[PDB]
């Protein structure tokens, strides 16, 4: 139901698929939102600078 | 003789590539990023090992 | 700074990270400049006809 909320194109999820999500169980789970720019969008993976 | 030429050519077996971008590390790990480098890094870990 | 200059989203880089472009000596850059349109911007790559 994520994709009714938001506009988005796709996931981008890392150590995980995005279509395995639902088969899946998790301890906590966290949600982290806030504004960037365009640009600055690759930043947001790990090992960016 | 054999085992001096085995060990130099254990020794010159270093300068291979193994398909990375570089047989140095420490040029992979000043050229990539982190999750990039681990690929070139795992090669190079192969090629050796 | 480049991304200050024009508003694309990201680098497509090959044999290096953009995020480490900074940490790096070149002996030469070169800057070819042109335009194209979207269909023939995936040519623009090494291996391409
Ligand atoms: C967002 O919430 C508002 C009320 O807070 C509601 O009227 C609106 O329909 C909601 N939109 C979506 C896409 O859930
Ligand atoms: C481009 O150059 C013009 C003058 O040649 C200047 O007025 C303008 O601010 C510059 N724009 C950017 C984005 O650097």
């Amino acid at each position: 139901v994520l994709y009714n909320f938001a506009p988005f194109f796709a996931f981008k999820c890392y150590g995980v698929s995005p279509t395995k999500l639902n088969d899946l169980c998790f301890t906590n789970v966290y949600a982290d939102s806030f504004v960037i720019r365009g640009n600055e969008v690759s930043q947001i993976a790990p090992g960016q600078t | 003789n054999h085992n001096a030429q085995a060990l130099n050519t254990l020794v010159k077996q270093l300068s291979s590539k193994f398909g990375a971008i570089s047989s140095v590390l420490n040029d992979i790990l000043s050229r990539l990023d982190p999750p990039e480098a681990e690929v070139q890094i795992d090669r190079l870990i192969t090629g050796r090992l």
